[PDB]
DNA sequence: CATGACGGCGAATACCC
RNA sequence: CGGAGAGGUA
DNA sequence: GGGTATTCGCCGTGTACCTCTCCT
C-alpha cells in the first residue's frame, strides 16, 4: 500500500532518490532513503543542562561546594572519580580535587590568589569535612585525634 | 603536621576537657528574634560569638578587642568560626550506657562481664536488678533479682550485700572489677577446660580483656556520665522563608536528652518515689541513645513526620554518611558540566569546549592575566570586564586555554578511563564537543549523555592531565592491553566501502603508477572506488637496525585501497589494507601500527583513519530502507513444513503415539530447525549478488546491500538483528523461563501481530529489568573489589622470589579456550624456559615477555611457562615490578608507585554489567596419553582405569597437548597408551549407571562376611527372572544386617587368595548398600567387568567466587594422605577416621563417596563429589591451587560473555584476599597461638628471628572475602569507611587502635597525597625523614 | 512535532553515535522553536530591623 | 611533549618522576624567572619543560646540579 | 531537512521509522500533487478526482 | 503503626546426647 | 539552604 | 555439661545530573 501511494506521487517505490552533496555538488554513489519523519524537541535543552563554576558559595556543615545548577554549584568527584584518579597515579589532581577546588577554606583563598598571581601553586590544607567527621565521633563519646608530627 | 590518627574510648574527664561550658536548657533560639537563648545549644558564652569578633550583647565589635571576655554577656570576642571547633558538655543526672558498647554485636559489656545482653538490657532499661559485691550470702556478682524478688530477697536478708539497677549498677559493676587478675583466672581457665566451644568462648573474652589491658581505656568509661555535644555550626538550623525553621533532626535530640536530665535532676533533689524516679532515669537513657543510635534498640524515634530522626550515628555511616559523601568523594570547584555532541573534525587530544563555560571556569585565570598586561587596576574591573564578555577578554581566555588541559568525565566512571584529559578548543553553542574515537573508552554516545568538565589548576596537576591522562597517552586497556581507539560504526563502514572490490566496476584494468592517481581518477569520475586495478606500491619495511628500506612492486588492488594507502604511515605492509577492512581488520592495523611505529603515529592514523572513514562513508551514500531488508523467498514454504511437522506430532500425541512432554521438546525441536533454515536461506541470499562480468557474462560477488554491508563490516548489527529483521523472530520464553511453543514466525519487516507482540515484551521486559537490577550489583562487587585491593601499590622492582605460578594452555576438553600466549605476554618469567633439547635455554630467568618472545615461544612449542605472581611476591607492603609483569595500558614493565589494586578492581567490575546472572571422543589427530594410570590384563585386552582421578591428553605430534578428558572410575579405553588416532572416534566408554568394583585377578568372588537376607537379598524382575542379589544400605537394612559390613574376596580355583602384588592386606572390597551383585556366587570374574551398580554461573557467580563462599554441598577431601579407615559409619552420618597418627573426620552419609574403605587416597583427594570449596584448595593444595581454582572460575564466567580480562587483575585480588595468617606454632615469636594476624608481620617476624638464629612461628593462610578482607585490615579508617562504620569504629576505640596513614582511601580522606603514582616518592621522602 | 525531511546517510561524522545534524532552514523556519514562560517571585517581608 | 610523553618518559624512565621533574622545570620557569632551553614556539611552561626533558637538556640530577651551582655562586 | 544515520536502524530494529518515512514520503507526494494543482488554478473537477 | 526482600553471617538457642 | 516525597535523564 | 543443627538479629544492596512540592 505504501509503494502504490509512492506511485500516485509519481515517488519511487523504494522510497529511496539519489542525493547530491551541497559541499561540491557530486552525486552521492547509492540512492539515499529520503522521506518525512515526524520529529519532537524533547524537553531536555541544552540551554538548561550547560553549567559551569569557578568559585561560589559553599556549604555550612561542609566548607564544599554547593550542589546543582540552581544553586551554581559544582560537580560532585564522587568515589569513582576518586578511584580513577588513583588509578592513574594522578596525586596532585586527586589532592586538588580534595582540598583546593572543596573544602580546605584556607587552601582555596590561596589557590585562588596565586592563580590570580600567575603561580600555578596549591598549599593544600585538612579539608573540614576531616574535622566534621572528627567532632561528630566526639561527639559520640569517642576519642579520636591525630598524632604528633 | 601528623603522622596518624589515635582513636579510644572518652573518660569523663577528656569529655570536660574538650568541652568549653555546660549546655543546660533544651532551647536553641528564641525565634521572636534570632539571638541564641543563654545555655542553651546555640549558647554564645560556651560555643563563641554568633559574628564575628561581635560579642552577643555588643559591647565589643573590633579587631583590638580581640582576645578580651566580655563581662557583661560572657562571650570571647574573637572568630565565630570557632563555634564550629568548641564543644559543649552535659552533666548527665544520672550515669547511662552508650549503645554502641551494647548494642553493636559482640556486646562489649556483656562480653566484658559475661552476663547476657538480655539481662543487661532489662537491668539497664529498669526490668531487673543485680547483685554487686554480694560478700557473704548465696547472692553471685552478676545474678539477676526480679523486681518481685528483690523486696523478698530485702526482707531475708537486705543489709550486708549490695544490689541496684539501672546504668549505675552497671557501671558499678564495670568499676569493681580487676582487669588483670581477671585475664589470669582466664587464661588458667582456658587450659583446664574440656569444651572446645567454652575455650573459643573464652578466648574472645580473653582477647577482649586484652584490650582493655594493653590501652589506656577503662571500661567504666563505657558508661556515659558526661555526654558531649556537637558544636551549633555543625548542627545548624536552615531558615524557611525566613520566619520559620526545618527540623534540625539532631538538635531534637539534644533537646529531648536535656529536657530528661533536668527532669531528672529536679526529681533527684525532691528525692521523689523511687518508682518515677527509676522511670525518668529509662527515658533519659532512650533519650541517650536514641541521640547516639536512633533506633538501634527498639522503636525508631519519630520526628514531626514519620520519617525516623536522623542520630550522631547516621551522620557517619552509610552512602549519605560523613566518610562516603564528604570525604571519600566530594563537590568541587572549577567544574561545569553540558550535554555532549560528536567532533568529527577534533584531534584525539582535543575536546570541543563552550566558550561560556571556558570563560566561567578559566576565570581567575583571566583575572590574573588582565591584571598582567594592566587592563584591569583592581580585581572588580577584572570581574566588570569578564561580565561584559570584552573582545580582549575573548584573547586572553585564548590565549590562557591554549595548552592547558581539562579533564572529561562521564557518569558512571567505571575504569579511569573514564576520566580522560583533553586539550580544550573554544566552540561556539552550549555543547562539549568529544572526539568519536575515546566515546567507547566513556561508554558514550549521543542520544543525551552529558559530561562533567573539570580544570586542574596547579603545574603538577597540569602535567599529570598531559602526561598520565591525556587520551593520546591512555590507548591501550588496562584490562586486557588491547587498543581502546579502534573506530566503530560509519567509520568502519566508510573504510569497509571504500576498501571493497566490485567485479565491472568502472576503470578497472587500469594501471596506476601510485596512490595519487588512484585518487585522482576517483576524483574525477573516471574510476570507480571499488575497481580492480594494478597500482605501483613503494611500501617500507623496518630492517635489522630499524631503517625503513623502500620496496616497490606492482599490486594488483582496487582504487579506494591506494587511496586509503596514503595516510598509512610508512613501516606497515600494504597487504594491511589489501583486503575489505572490517572493524576487525582495522583494529588489526591499529595493533601493527602501534607494535612496529609506536604512539604517536599511532595516534595520528586512527584520526586519519576516522577522517577517512567519515569522509568515505559520506560519499557512499550509504542507506537503509525497506526493500533492503529482502525476505526469502523460501520462508513461507519453510514455515508451511515446520507447521505441517508439528501438526502430524500433534496428531501423534492425539493417537497416543508420543506423550505431552515429548510431543513439546520435539515441537521445540521442529521449530528450532525450522528457524535455522530460514536463517542460513536469508543470509544466503543476502550475502550475494549477481553481476556481469567484463564479458556479457553472469558472476557473483559479495552483495553491496546497505543492512548487510553494515553487519559484514562490523559497523552496526549481526546474524541474530538480521534475522530477526529479515527471517523470523524465533522461539520466545515465558516470564517463568519456559519457551513457549509456537514462536513468532514474523520479522519486523512483515510486522508482528498483537499475539507475537506482546509475547516479544515478556523478553524484552525480562532483559530491561534484569539490567536495572544487575547495574546495582555490579556497582557493589565493584566498590568491595576497589576496597580490598586499594592498597596495593608496586613498591619495589624486584623482590627476588624464584616462586612462580605454572602457566599452560586453558582447555576444557575438546577446544582451546585460552592459548599459552595471552597468558604470558607481558609476564616475567619465574624459571629458566628450555628448548625441545632440554638444555637450551630459550628464555633466562628474568625476561619479560612480549610479543617477539611469546612468537619465539610458540614457534618451539613451549608447553608452559613457569612466570612470576604478585601472589607469589615476597614484597611486604605491596608487589615488585617484576612479578607483576608489563602495564597493559602503557605496554611496558609496571612502574613503581602504580596503584595496580584499584586499576584491577575496575578492570574487574567494569565489564560486571555486561554479565548475566557417558563416553570421551577425540575430535583430532594426535597421539594419546595416560597419567595416573596403570596397565592390567583384561578380558578383552583393552586396559581399565583403576585410579581415583585420571586424566587424558592428546598430544599433536610437536609435543604440545590439544585436549584433556576426564576419565571415571571404571572407565575402558577403547585403544591402548601411545596410539595415534585419526579423530572421530570414541576414545572411551562407561556406564554412568553403574559403579563397579572391578578386580585386576580373575577368580571366584568368595562372599566372606556375607549373611543371606540379612545384608544381601534377592529379586526376581519379571523381564529378566534371574536371582538378582542387592545389598541393602547400612541403614536401611535390618537390625541384624547392620552389625556386620558387606565384603567380597577373591578366590580361584587353587583355593588361596590371589592379590595385589607389592602389599601386605589380602585384596578385600566391600559394598555398603544400593550395590547390585548380578552374577552367582562362585563365578569367575574376568579382569574388565562389572560387579556392583551405584547409581550416577554470571555476576552472583563472580561475586561468590570474590567473597569465598562455601558452596552448599562442598566436595569434601582428604586432610591428611593416607589409608581411609571408616571406623563409623551410617549412624546419621558416617565418620571416617583416615591413618597415614589416624584422625577422624564426620561426613553425612547420604552422600556419595568415591573413595573406597581400602584405598589409600592423597592428600587434597576428592574423597567425595561437588563444587570445591576455595578455603580446602587453599588449606590441602596450596596458596597457587586456590588462586589457579579462583581464576579459571572467574575467566570461565567472563569468557562466557566475551569478555577480555587479564588474569594478574584477578591475582591481585586473590593476594588481597590471602593477606591473613593464623598462627599454629607460637614458637618464639610474640604473637599468641591459633590467632589472627598479617602475613607479612609473620613474614618479617620470621625473617627477623632467622637472622637471630631462633626458631620462625609457623601459620596457615586464611583465604578471606573480600568484604571480610576489607573489614580486617589494620586501617580502621578505611574499614569505618567502608562498611559497618558502628561497629569498626566500636572495635578500634575499645582496642584504643592507631591508625598510620600509609593506604590510598586514608591519605584521601585526610587530604594528603596519596602514596602511589606521582605521590609515591613524598611518601617515600616523608618515610626515610623518620 | 513538526513533519521533517530526513535522509538516512551518514554524513561526515555529524550523525556519528545517534548525532543529528538538522539544515539551518529548519532554524530560520522556527520549525522546533519553543515558548517558554518563567515565575518569578520577588517577597517584601517584615524584617526584625 | 604535547601530544604524547613516550620519549620524556623513555628520557626519565617512570612516567611520575617525570610528571615530578616536569612539574619542578615549569615551576623554575613560570615563577622563578628562568629561561627555556628550547625555542619558545608559543608553549606553556609545563609544554617547554617536557620539550627540554625529551631532548635531555633537563632531568633530576641536572635541575639539582643548577640549584646547587645557583645557591653556591 | 535533517541527516539521520542509517546505522542506528540496524541493532536497534525500530523499523518503523524507516516505514513511516517512507510512507511520510508518499504523503508529502500527495500533497506535493495538491499544491501544484492548487498554484495552477485547476479545475475542482481535477482536485476532485486526485 | 506496616503487614510485597532477601542472601550472608555470626551470636544465641535448643536439641540431643 | 538541610531534609523528605515524587518524577525524569545517561 | 558439652557439640552441633536451628534460629534471630544485623549488614549490605550503582554513579552523576535535572525538575517540582512540602517541612516548628
Ligand atoms: N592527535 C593528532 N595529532 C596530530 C594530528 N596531526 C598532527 N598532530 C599533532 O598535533 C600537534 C600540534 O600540531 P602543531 O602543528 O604543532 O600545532 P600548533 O601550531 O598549535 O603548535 C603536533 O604534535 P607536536 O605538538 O609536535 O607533539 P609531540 O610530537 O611533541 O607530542 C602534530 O604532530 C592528528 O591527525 N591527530
Ligand atoms: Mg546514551
Ligand atoms: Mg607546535
Ligand atoms: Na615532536
Ligand atoms: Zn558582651
Ligand atoms: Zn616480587
Amino acid at each position: 500500500e505504501i509503494k502504490e501511494l509512492l506511485k500516485l506521487g509519481d515517488l519511487p517505490t523504494s522510497g529511496q532518490i539519489r542525493l547530491y552533496d551541497g559541499r561540491t555538488g557530486e552525486q552521492f554513489e547509492r540512492p539515499v532513503t529520503v522521506g518525512y519523519m515526524y520529529m519532537l524537541k524533547l524537553n531536555h535543552l541544552v540551554d538548561d543542562k550547560m553549567h559551569a563554576r569557578s568559585t561560589g558559595s559553599y556549604s555550612l556543615v561542609t566548607q564544599q561546594p554547593l550542589g546543582g545548577k540552581a544553586q551554581f554549584g559544582g560537580q560532585r568527584f564522587g568515589e569513582m572519580e576518586v578511584w580513577a584518579l588513583e588509578a592513574y597515579g594522578a596525586a596532585y589532581t586527586l589532592q586538588e580535587m580534595l582540598t583546593v577546588k572543596s573544602d580546605d577554606v584556607n587552601g582555596r583563598t590561596k589557590m585562588y590568589k596565586n592563580i590570580v598571581d600567575g603561580n600555578h601553586q596549591m598549599e593544600p590544607g585538612m579539608p573540614e569535612s576531616f574535622n566534621v567527621l572528627l567532632k561528630e565521633i566526639r561527639s559520640l563519646g569517642i576519642n579520636i585525634e591525630l598524632e604528633d608530627e | 603536621e601528623f603522622d596518624a590518627i589515635k582513636i579510644a574510648l572518652a573518660s569523663p574527664d577528656m569529655i570536660r576537657s574538650w568541652s568549653f561550658g555546660e549546655v543546660k536548657k533544651p532551647e536553641t533560639i528564641n525565634y521572636r528574634t534570632f539571638k541564641p537563648e543563654r545555655d542553651g545549644l546555640f549558647c554564645a558564652r560556651i560555643f563563641g560569638p554568633v559574628k564575628d569578633y561581635e560579642c552577643l550583647c555588643g559591647k565589643y565589635k573590633r579587631l583590638k578587642h580581640r582576645g578580651v571576655i566580655c563581662e557583661k554577656c560572657g562571650v570571647e570576642v574573637t572568630q565565630t568560626k570557632v563555634r564550629r571547633e568548641r564543644m559543649g558538655h552535659i552533666e548527665l543526672a544520672s550515669p547511662t550506657a552508650h549503645i554502641w558498647f551494647l548494642k553493636s554485636l559482640p556486646s562489649r559489656i556483656g562480653l566484658l562481664l559475661d552476663m547476657p545482653l538480655r539481662d543487661i538490657e532489662r537491668v539497664l532499661y529498669f526490668e531487673s536488678y543485680v547483685v554487686i559485691e554480694g560478700g557473704m550470702t548465696n547472692l553471685e556478682r552478676q545474678q539477676i533479682l526480679t523486681e518481685e524478688q528483690y523486696l523478698d530477697a530485702l526482707e531475708e536478708f537486705g543489709d550486708e550485700f549490695d544490689a541496684k539497677m539501672g546504668a549505675e549498677a552497671i557501671q558499678a559493676l564495670l568499676k569493681s572489677m580487676d582487669l588483670e587478675q581477671e585475664c589470669e583466672q582466664l587464661r588458667e581457665e582456658l587450659n583446664e577446660t574440656n569444651s572446645e566451644t567454652k575455650r573459643k568462648k573464652l578466648t574472645k573474652r580473653i582477647k577482649l580483656l586484652e584490650a582493655f589491658v594493653q590501652s589506656g581505656n577503662k571500661p567504666e568509661w563505657m558508661i556515659l556520665t558526661v555526654l558531649p555535644v556537637l558544636p551549633p555550626d555543625l548542627r545548624p538550623l536552615v531558615p524557611l522563608d525566613g520566619g520559620r525553621f526545618a527540623t534540625s533532626d539532631l538538635n531534637d535530640l539534644y533537646r529531648r536528652v536535656i529536657n530528661r536530665n533536668n527532669r531528672l535532676k529536679r526529681l533527684l533533689d525532691l528525692a521523689a518515689p523511687d518508682i518515677i524516679v527509676r522511670n525518668e532515669k529509662r527515658m533519659l537513657q532512650e533519650a541517650v541513645d536514641a541521640l547516639l543510635d536512633n533506633g538501634r534498640r527498639g522503636r525508631a524515634i519519630t520526628g514531626s513526620n514519620k520519617r525516623p530522626l536522623k542520630s550522631l550515628a547516621d551522620m557517619i555511616k552509610g552512602k549519605q554518611g560523613r566518610f562516603r559523601q564528604n570525604l571519600l568523594g566530594k563537590r568541587v570547584d572549577y567544574s561545569g558540566r553540558s550535554v555532549i555532541t560528536v567532533g568529527p573534525y577534533l584531534r584525539l587530544h582535543q575536546c570541543g569546549l563552550p566558550k561560556k563555560m571556558a570563560l566561567e571556569l578559566f576565570k581567575p585565570f583571566i583575572y590574573g592575566k588582565l591584571e598582567l598586561r594592566g587592563l584591569a587596576t583592581t580585581i572588580k574591573a577584572a570581574k566588570k570586564m569578564v561580565e561584559r564578555e570584552e573582545a580582549v577578554v575573548w584573547d586572553i581566555l585564548d590565549e590562557v586555554i591554549r595548552e592547558h588541559p581539562v579533564l572529561l568525565n562521564r557518569a558512571p566512571t567505571l575504569h579511569r578511563l573514564g576520566i580522560q584529559a583533553f586539550e580544550p578548543v573554544l566552540i561556539e553553542g552550549k555543547a562539549i564537543q568529544l572526539h568519536p574515537l575515546v566515546c567507547a573508552a566513556y561508554n558514550a554516545d549521543f542520544d543525551g549523555d552529558q559530561m562533567a568538565v573539570h580544570v586542574p589548576l596547579t603545574l603538577e596537576a597540569q602535567l599529570e592531565a598531559r602526561a598520565l591522562m591525556m587520551s593520546t597517552n591512555n590507548i591501550l586497556s588496562p584490562a586486557n592491553g588491547e587498543p581502546i581507539i579502534v573506530p566503530s560504526q560509519d567509520v568502519v563502514l566508510g573504510l569497509y566501502y571504500m576498501t571493497r572490490d566490485c567485479v565491472n566496476a568502472k576503470g578497472e584494468g587500469m594501471v596506476l603508477t601510485g596512490p595519487k592517481e588512484a585518487e585522482r581518477l576517483y576524483r574525477s569520475g573516471l574510476a570507480s572506488l571499488h575497481a580492480r586495478v594494478k597500482v605501483r606500491i613503494t611500501e617500507y619495511e623496518k630492517d635489522a637496525n630499524g631503517e625503513l628500506v623502500a620496496k616497490t612492486s606492482l599490486k594488483d588492488t582496487t582504487v579506494g585501497r591506494a587511496i586509503l594507502w596514503m595516510i598509512v604511515p610508512k613501516g606497515l605492509p600494504y597487504s594491511i589494507v589489501n583486503q575489505a577492512l572490517g572493524k576487525k581488520a582495522i583494529s588489526k592495523m591499529l595493533n601493527t601500527c602501534y607494535r612496529i611505529l609506536g604512539l604517536k603515529p599511532t595516534v595520528i592514523f586512527a584520526d586519519q583513519i576516522m577522517y577517512t572513514g567519515f569522509a568515505y562513508a559520506a560519499r557512499s551514500g550509504a542507506s537503509v530502507g525497506i526493500d533492503d531488508m529482502v525476505i526469502p523467498e523460501k520462508k513461507h514454504e519453510i514455515i508451511s513444513e515446520a507447521e505441517a511437522e508439528v501438526a502430524e506430532i500433534q496428531e501423534q500425541f492425539q493417537s497416543g503415539l508420543v506423550t505431552a512432554g515429548e510431543r513439546y521438546n520435539k515441537v521445540i525441536d521442529i521449530w528450532a530447525a525450522a528457524n535455522d533454515r530460514v536463517s542460513k536461506a536469508m543470509m544466503d541470499n543476502l550475502q550475494t549478488e549477481t553481476v556481469i562480468n567484463r564479458d556479457g557474462q553472469e558472476e557473483k560477488q559479495v552483495s553491496f546491500n546497505s543492512i548487510y554491508m553494515m553487519a559484514d563490516s562490523g559497523a552496526r548489527g549481526s546474524a541474530a538483528q538480521i534475522r530477526q529483521l529479515a527471517g523470523m523472530r524465533g522461539l520466545m520464553a515465558k516470564p517463568d523461563g519456559s519457551i513457549i511453543e509456537t514462536p513468532i514466525t514474523a520479522n519486523f519487516r512483515e510486522g508482528l501481530n498483537v499475539l507475537q507482540y506482546f509475547i516479544s515484551t515478556h523478553g524484552a521486559r525480562k532483559g530491561l529489568a534484569d539490567t536495572a537490577l544487575k547495574t546495582a550489583n555490579s556497582g557493589y562487587l565493584t566498590r568491595r573489589l576497589v576496597d580490598v585491593a586499594q592498597d596495593l601499590v608496586v613498591t619495589e622492582d624486584d623482590c627476588g622470589t624464584h616462586e612462580g605460578i605454572m602457566m599452560t594452555p586453558v582447555i576444557e576438553g575438546g577446544d582451546v579456550k585460552e592459548p599459552l600466549r595471552d597468558r604470558v605476554l607481558g609476564r616475567v618469567t619465574a624459571e629458566d624456559v628450555l628448548k625441545p633439547g632440554t638444555a637450551d635455554i630459550l628464555v633466562p630467568r628474568n625476561t619479560l615477555l612480549h610479543e617477539q618472545w611469546c612468537d619465539l615461544l610458540e614457534e618451539n612449542s613451549v608447553d608452559a611457562v613457569k612466570v612470576r605472581s604478585v601472589v607469589s611476591c615476597d614484597t611486604d607492603f605491596g608487589v615488585c615490578a617484576h612479578c607483576y609483569g608489563r602495564d597493559l595500558a602503557r605496554g611496558h614493565i609496571i612502574n613503581k608507585g602504580e596503584a595496580i589494586g584499584v586499576i584491577a578492581a575496575q578492570s574487574i567490575g567494569e565489564p560486571g554489567t555486561q554479565l548475566t546472572m557417558s563416553s570421551i571422543q577425540v575430535k583430532n589427530k594426535g597421539s594419546i596419553k595416560l597419567s595416573n594410570v596403570k596397565s592390567v590384563v583384561n578380558s578383552s585386552g583393552k586396559l581399565v582405569i583403576t585410579s581415583r582421578n585420571t586424566e587424558l591428553k592428546l598430544i599433536d605430534e610437536f609435543g604440545r597437548t590439544k585436549e584433556s578428558y576426564k576419565v571415571p572410575y571404571g572407565a575402558v579405553l577403547a585403544k591402548g597408551d601411545g596410539e595415534q588416532v585419526a579423530g572421530g572416534e570414541t576414545v572411551a566408554n562407561w556406564d554412568p549407571h553403574t559403579m563397579p568394583v572391578i578386580t585386576e585377578v580373575s577368580g571366584f568372588v568368595r562372599f566372606t562376611d556375607m549373611i543371606d537376607g540379612q545384608t544381601i537379598t534377592r529379586q526376581t524382575d519379571e523381564l529378566t527372572g534371574l536371582s538378582s542379589l542387592v545389598v541393602l544400605d547400612s541403614a536401611e537394612r535390618t537390625a541384624g544386617g547392620k552389625d556386620l559390613r558387606p565384603a567380597l574376596k577373591i578366590v580361584d580355583a587353587q583355593g588361596n587368595d590371589v592379590l595385589i602384588p607389592g602389599t601386605d592386606m589380602p585384596a578385600q572390597y566391600f559394598l555398603p548398600g544400593k550395590a547390585i551383585v548380578q552374577l552367582e556366587d562362585g563365578v569367575q570374574i574376568s579382569s574388565g567387568d562389572t560387579l556392583a551398580r551405584i547409581p550416577q554461573g554470571g555476576l552472583p557467580r563472580v561475586a561468590d567466587l570474590f567473597e569465598a563462599r562455601r558452596p552448599k554441598e562442598p566436595a569434601i577431601l582428604a586432610e591428611i594422605s593416607g589409608i581411609v579407615s571408616f571406623g563409623k559409619e551410617t549412624k546419621g552420618k558416617r565418620r571416617l577416621v583416615i591413618t597415614p597418627d589416624p584422625y577422624e573426620e564426620m561426613i553425612p552419609k547420604w552422600r556419595q563417596l568415591n573413595v573406597f574403605e581400602g584405598e589409600r587416597v592423597e592428600r587434597g583427594d576428592v574423597i567425595s563429589d561437588g563444587p570445591e570449596a576455595p578455603h580446602d584448595i587453599l588449606r590441602l593444595r596450596g596458596v597457587h591451587a586456590v588462586t589457579r581454582y579462583i581464576v579459571n572460575e572467574v575467566q570461565d564466567v567472563y569468557r562466557l560473555q566475551g569478555v577480555k580480562i587479564n588474569d594478574k587483575h584477578i591475582e591481585v585480588i586473590v593476594r588481597q584476599m590471602l593477606r591473613k595468617a593464623t598462627i599454629v606454632n607460637a614458637g618464639s615469636s610474640d604473637f599468641l597461638e591459633g590467632e589472627q594476624v598479617e602475613y607479612s608481620r609473620v613474614k618479617i617476624a620470621n625473617r627477623e628471628l632467622e637472622a637471630n638464629g631462633k626458631v620462625g612461628a609457623t601459620y596457615s593462610r586464611d583465604l578471606l572475602g573480600i568484604t571480610k578482607a576489607s573489614l580486617a585490615t589494620e586501617s580502621f579508617i578505611s574499614a569505618a569507611s567502608f562498611q559497618e562504620t558502628t561497629r569498626v569504629l566500636t572495635e578500634a576505640a575499645v582496642a584504643g587502635k592507631r591508625d598510620e596513614l600509609r593506604g590510598l582511601k586514608e591519605n584521601v580522606i585526610v587530604g594528603r597525597l596519596i602514596p602511589a603514582g606521582t605521590g609515591y616518592a613524598y611518601h617515600q621522602d616523608r618515610m626515610r625523614r623518620r | 512535532g513538526q513533519n521533517m525531511r530526513v535522509a538516512f546517510m551518514p554524513w561526515n561524522g555529524y550523525n556519528f553515535e545517534d548525532s543529528i545534524l538538522v539544515s539551518e532552514r529548519v532554524v530560520q523556519e522556527d520549525r522546533f522553536t519553543t515558548i517558554h514562560i518563567q515565575e518569578l517571585a520577588c517577597v517584601s517581608r517584615d524584617t526584625k530591623l | 611533549a604535547r601530544v604524547t610523553v613516550q620519549d620524556a618518559v623513555e628520557k626519565i624512565g617512570n612516567r611520575f618522576d617525570l610528571v615530578l621533574v616536569a612539574a619542578r622545570r615549569a615551576r623554575q620557569m613560570q615563577v622563578g624567572g628562568k629561561d627555556p632551553l628550547v625555542p619558545e614556539e608559543n608553549d606553556k611552561t609545563t609544554v617547554i619543560a617536557l620539550r627540554e626533558i625529551e631532548e635531555g637538556l633537563i632531568n633530576n640530577q641536572i635541575l639539582d646540579v643548577r640549584e646547587r651551582q645557583e645557591q653556591q655562586e | 531537512d535533517i541527516v539521520l544515520n542509517p546505522l542506528g536502524v540496524p541493532s536497534r530494529m525500530n523499523i518503523g521509522q524507516i516505514l513511516e518515512t517512507h510512507l511520510g514520503m508518499a504523503a508529502k507526494g500527495i500533497g506535493d500533487k495538491i499544491n501544484a494543482m492548487l498554484k495552477q488554478q485547476q479545475e475542482v473537477a481535477k482536485l476532485r478526482e486526485f
